[PDB]
RNA sequence: UCAAUUAUUUUUUUUGCUGAGGAAUUUUAAAAUUAUUUGAAUUUUUCUUCUUAUAAUUUAAGUUGUUUCUAUACAGUACUU
RNA sequence: UCUCAAACUCCCAAUAGGUAAAAAGGGCGAAAUAACUCAAUUUGUAUUUCACUCAUAUUAAAUAAAAUAACUCCAAGUGGGCCAUUUUUGGUAAGCAGAACUGGCGAUGAGGGAUGCUCCUAACGCUUGGAUAAGGUGCCUAAAUAUUCGCUCAUGAGAUCCCA
């Protein structure tokens, strides 16, 4: 007995080690990604020719409205969302029917490109996940890896600096992580709104639709 | 507010626990849900499901059928959750290996007869707990008389179902929507 | 108030212009098998066989051929509850479906790339993926070359 | 004495508070209706395959015992 | 006996909320490499007010040349501006009788 | 950094262009200034100009640029002349204005105060199509060629109004409105 | 309010008398749900006398418990001590209606051997 | 003087509210931190990092401690209700 | 050449609708069976038995508190409804009569709308604390006689959708 349990134990702990060394490779590639911007930039100024970078690949959507007098389209597509608490925030991968679902809620909804300070923040405070079965799931704060490195070891992610790496950056392992994560329950801004029917958008002041890099703001001040 | 389907709650239906008060078969699920928990196999939980079921979900097996499907089974035993049942257009028995919840006496004297083996669940959960080698049988649930009046409507097009006759009488329930030379017909 | 055979088919049922009269021998000629889907058409020459309002412009699978007859199953939504039901229709309102042939083209493509993909030894994905993700991009126009654009005033 | 005559309301909220229910899509479906001639040959067909299968399964089993 | 499975275990009573940010042994848990992280904020931290003043002159006296330059560059993209106010305010003037 | 006077009304120069096709091989790029309190706002009245001038929905097009435009000299002040679309409750007009302010952000901000107060009109009803700095002499109102004197040295002559710490409920003896 | 007594918390002091009920002469104290429509109760109009509600029902560790800290057990005989001293440190006894003083004089020593005391024990003395 | 605004970060001054639980082997294991010990690393270190061995401890692993008072009462005008 | 049409139509939307995205299946092959089929027993058809092999070891486009799914049985209550936005027919119009789509009320507390079954916010076990919404911040009445730029004096001014 003992034998097998110590040797799972150090197998565990080099586990550990190697989140750690995943980790490592995940912060050279945050600071190598911001410093790539920055070049990208200064030779586009230098340059006759003029220059922009990539599609951000993710979105995060976060509700902003009641559920009282719903369309019925639009209460189709927040069941699939699964933005069903009027303070759910939830990562999208980026795609045109995804984006097409969006406009058609999105006088219900706020969201935007959320940034890595927020996304390791977000799922740090407020992450919870479905521990139990297949549709027999329960909503549990994270606290330690072994549990979410259990269901998402199949798919090779183990360890929760994974997890933000994926969802900071829709890659191979996105959409498993994503709805095994519970959607995150959100307080009230700490210091309100505008104007919580009319668009961000408007000349009007508002806050509802694409708050793009802002939304960031709005999730730091509602966490 | 939350927005919930079905308010957020898992309502299946079907059998809670046994609603008999009857003290051996009590103590026979009791049995059969603690084998069922414990043991890997799906065979003991089907079993204690079976076991807890409602009476027209008990029918009786008919020998002649554990019989005809035993053959290709030839020196294995046959559990059934329900009664064995004899067969007098049965000309004799060819040995056999039976567990049953009931057994005609009857049916029971010519197993002995036959040389075969009459199993309670008991002595089948003695002998074998895990299953293994093991024939898990059950009879006809669409037999009864009751499911022989139910589906489509009589009268209405392409219907088979019988009708809660009034009576036996020649001149009734034969007429109208029933021949076509009075009114129509299905 | 009424509401006999083809009523309320009057634009419906029009020809289209430059349509009129019968047409080519060559649609009849048309390969039909069972289990094929078929769209059902319908020209306003032939008035035999003519199907009901609902079944113009849907599809459904072919489940009998006859001599100048095809039945065709079709989902009609009768309330609370969607059914199949058995429209027979003529040689004249058959017209082959094209979402099985997109089916079948794809068919094709992956299974030549599934042959050279084992013959080279390496995965593909054969998935119809995303549309959204572009990569970083230039733009190599001469810096007085660019459009100024401004407000447009009124009238 | 003076009535109200019609409306739709409600009813499709109600249809979608249980869904609105499919075809159950077997594989098999009886076939009365079907193509006279070239049935009854696939009747015939069909027999003859089963005669074709019992005279398989008879021989090969009488065989096997010998 | 030999066919039963060896009793198992149910889950641990709630716990609560140690805190992911500020509780070290429950940041760590989560984050084996956060003392490393630790350490690289340290380290900057350490570097004292002294050698930061020493630093700041050199580092924006080579920044100065790149500096020019792109003042140069924002420079012409307002040269563009201006121009295009110029010819449309000129194209008015002509247009209007 | 301030709170108390400030405009969130800032400038951003957006850049973008059409997709590539077969039929655009070589696309036009498009550029312009726009007044706005945040970037979403810029690009969306970008986008609704793209629309009213160009065929370019967001759809049809790809961004190159957008970024805010920085004041040269926020301690000169500078005279502004304001170029406007106006629609009004009958109709639609256009109208030029004159504003010595800081910076332009601050002449629109004024305009926009100005066009709601003097007339009704809400931000969203008025389109600026072109604000500039013009010469001192080129001014045609009478409070901005006041300014441009020689020498200007008014008595203030307002009422004080201090802050809520000593903002007192009740007073012993009546204030002093001249303040000298 | 609510009322705690060391880990014994208790909701509600204040019983859920019925609905206006000296309003109608005729009515009794104790609780009789409407069947009324519009009665200002089941149509939940804030500032009438409150629904009692399962909401307010005890936690499972008190869940009958007095302030006595023991399980109140009611002793008409006094062949009841033979398991009530098994249960002395969690139980209390309570003298029954009828006892004749002769025997709740006896049940009364009785309960001072088993060293639990009896909870209205100065009664029919 | 060295703004400001973003980015990733690191702290800090007062302070408000909370304390379920009850670990006959998950209050266990690792982590953390401290004092030791061995090998390395690198931005180079009086909170620098890893892992090698040893101990204690808590930031782990859901309040505990100290001092009052009731009271040196026998029902009081306090306390319960 | 001027102006045109519910019951006119060269052309012609948005919205709404249908089919589609592979394993009880599909590929390409062989062998079988017919009383169907052609000149023609492989000439096809269809079926059957044997083969070889198609992604799914992140799922042949997504997304999904997708089995809370099906299906059977037995039964209830109900069949006088009403209101709102938008489209809308009759009628001079109507808090009028009549429709369409959707959401409410009915069957519903709670906060705002000064008040108010329906408007807005929002759907509710019992409690503690937080921070907000709709909405406010002269007093009644909780928070600013806040800041900031305009405009405004009225010998019946004006002042929050529905709303007088």
């Amino acid at each position: 007995a003992a034998k097998k349990i110590k040797t799972l134990k150090l197998i565990n702990k080099k586990k550990r080690n190697d989140l750690r060394q995943r980790t490592l490779r995940y912060e050279e590639e945050y600071e190598s990604e911001r410093k790539k911007i920055i070049e990208l930039k200064r030779e586009a100024r230098k340059n006759n020719c003029f220059y922009r970078e990539a599609e951000k690949k993710v979105v995060f959507v976060i509700r902003l409205k009641g559920v009282n007098k719903l369309p019925p389209k639009v209460r189709s597509v927040f069941r699939l969302l699964r933005l069903l608490q009027v303070h759910n925030g939830v990562f999208v991968k980026v795609n045109k029917a995804t984006k097409e679902m969006l406009k058609i809620v999105e006088p219900y909804v706020t969201y935007g490109y959320p940034t890595l300070s927020t996304v390791r923040k977000l799922l740090y405070k407020r992450g919870y996940v479905r521990v139990g079965k297949v549709r027999r799931y329960a909503r549990k704060k994270i606290q330690d890896n072994a549990d979410i490195s259990k269901h998402l070891g199949k798919y090779n992610v183990h360890g929760i600096e994974d997890m933000v790496y994926q969802l900071y950056t829709c890659g191979p392992v996105f959409k498993k992580v994503n709805n095994f994560l519970w959607a995150f329950k959100l307080k009230p801004p700490r210091k309100g709104f505008k104007a919580k029917r009319h668009a961000f958008n408007e000349p009007r002041p508002g806050d509802w639709g694409n708050r793009e890099a802002h939304i960031n703001e709005l999730i730091n001040r509602m966490i | 507010g939350i927005a919930l389907k079905n308010v957020g709650r898992i309502k299946k239906h079907g059998r809670k626990h046994l609603v008999s008060k009857n003290p051996y078969l009590r103590l026979l699920v009791k049995l059969y849900n603690f084998l069922a928990r414990r043991t890997n196999a799906n065979f003991n939980k089907i079993i204690a499901k079976r076991l807890i079921m409602p009476k027209r979900y008990r029918p009786p097996l008919s020998l002649s059928k554990l019989q005809y499907h035993m053959a290709n089974h030839p020196n294995d035993i046959a559990v059934v959750v329900g009664s064995i049942t004899d067969d007098k257009r049965l000309f004799s028995l060819k040995q056999l290996k039976v567990c049953a919840l009931r057994f005609t006496e009857t049916a029971r004297k010519r197993i002995e007869d036959a040389g075969g083996e009459c199993l309670t669940f008991d002595q089948l959960a003695l002998k074998y707990p895990t299953g293994k080698k093991c024939v898990l049988l059950r009879g006809p649930t669409k037999a009864r008389t009751a499911e022989k009046h139910f589906g489509k409507a009589p009268g209405k097009p392409k219907s088979k179902a019988r009708p809660y006759v009034r009576s036996k009488g020649r001149k009734f329930e034969k007429a109208r929507g029933r021949r076509k030379s009075r009114a129509y017909k299905k | 108030k009424s509401r006999g055979k083809r009523s309320g088919t009057r634009y419906k049922f029009s020809k289209k212009f430059r349509k009129h009269g019968e047409c080519t021998a060559n649609k009849y000629l048309e390969k039909l098998n069972y289990g094929d889907y078929v769209d059902i058409v319908c020209d306003s020459t032939q008035q035999k066989g003519m199907p009901f309002n609902y079944y113009h412009g849907k599809t459904g699978k072919i489940f009998h051929i006859t001599k100048r007859g095809v039945g065709v199953l079709v989902n009609k939504r009768v309330k609370h509850r969607i059914e199949q039901k058995k429209v027979c229709v003529r040689i004249e309102h058959v017209r082959k479906s094209r979402c099985n042939e997109d089916f079948l083209l794809r068919k094709i493509k992956n299974a030549e790339l599934i042959k050279e993909a084992k013959l080279k030894n390496e995965h593909i994905n054969i998935k119809r993926k995303t549309e959204g993700p572009k990569p970083a991009a230039m733009i190599k126009v001469p810096p007085s070359k660019i459009i100024t654009i401004e407000p447009l005033p009124f009238y | 004495a003076k009535s109200k005559n019609h409306t739709n309301h409600n009813q499709n909220r109600k249809a979608h508070k249980n869904g609105i229910k499919k075809p159950k899509k077997h594989k098999f479906m009886s076939r009365k209706g079907l193509d006279p001639n070239f049935f009854r040959n696939q009747k015939y067909c069909l027999k003859g395959i089963q005669k074709k299968k019992k005279e398989l399964k008879l021989k090969a089993k009488q065989e096997k015992n010998n | 006996q030999a066919s039963l499975l060896a009793k198992k275990k149910p889950c641990k009573k709630r716990l609560q909320n140690k805190n992911s940010l500020t509780n070290f042994a429950v940041r760590c848990r989560l984050n084996p490499a956060y003392k490393l992280l630790r350490s690289l904020a340290v380290l900057r931290m350490r570097k004292s007010i002294l050698e930061k003043s020493k630093n700041k002159k050199e580092k924006r006296v080579q920044k100065q040349i790149q500096k020019k330059e792109l003042q140069k560059i924002n420079h012409d993209y307002y040269k563009g501006v201006a121009k295009a106010v110029k010819k449309k305010k000129k194209r008015e003037e002509k247009k209007a009788k | 950094i301030d709170n108390s006077l400030n405009t969130n009304i800032h400038q951003y120069h957006i850049v973008g262009r059409a997709i590539p096709t077969a039929k655009d091989k070589n696309p036009n790029v498009y550029r312009m200034c726009i007044f706005a309190k945040n970037d979403t706002n810029a690009k969306s009245r970008f986008w609704y100009f793209m629309k009213k001038i160009n065929k370019l929905k967001k759809s049809n097009g790809e961004l190159l640029a957008c970024e805010q435009i920085k004041e040269r000299f926020p301690l000169r002040v500078k005279n502004y002349g304001v170029l406007l679309r106006y629609d009004s409750r009958t109709g639609t007009h256009n109208m030029y204005k004159e504003f010595r302010d800081t910076t332009k952000e601050g002449a629109i901000a004024q305009l926009y105060s100005e066009m709601a107060g003097r007339h009704r009109a809400r931000a969203s009803s008025i389109n600026i199509i072109r604000i500039s700095e013009i010469s001192s002499s080129l001014v045609r109102r009478p409070h901005i060629k006041q300014l441009l004197k020689r020498r200007l040295r008014f008595p203030a002559l307002h009422l004080p109004t201090l802050q809520k710490e000593y903002r007192k409920k009740f007073a012993s003896k009546r204030p002093s409105t001249y303040r000298m | 309010a609510v009322k705690k007594v060391g880990k014994i918390i208790k909701k509600r002091t204040k019983k859920f008398t019925r609905f206006q009920s000296n309003r109608f002469m005729r009515v009794k104290p104790a609780w009789r749900k409407p069947r009324g429509i519009d009665c200002r109760v089941r149509r939940r109009y804030k500032g009438t006398n409150l629904m009692p509600s399962i909401g307010y029902g005890s936690n499972k560790k008190t869940k009958f418990l007095l302030p006595n800290n023991k399980y109140k057990y009611v002793v008409k005989n006094v062949k009841e001590m033979e398991p009530l001293i098994m249960n002395h440190t969690k139980y209390c006894v309570q003298i029954a209606h009828n006892v004749s003083s002769k025997k709740r004089k006896q049940i009364i020593e009785r309960a001072k051997q088993m060293n639990v005391s009896v909870i209205n024990a100065k009664a029919r003395l």
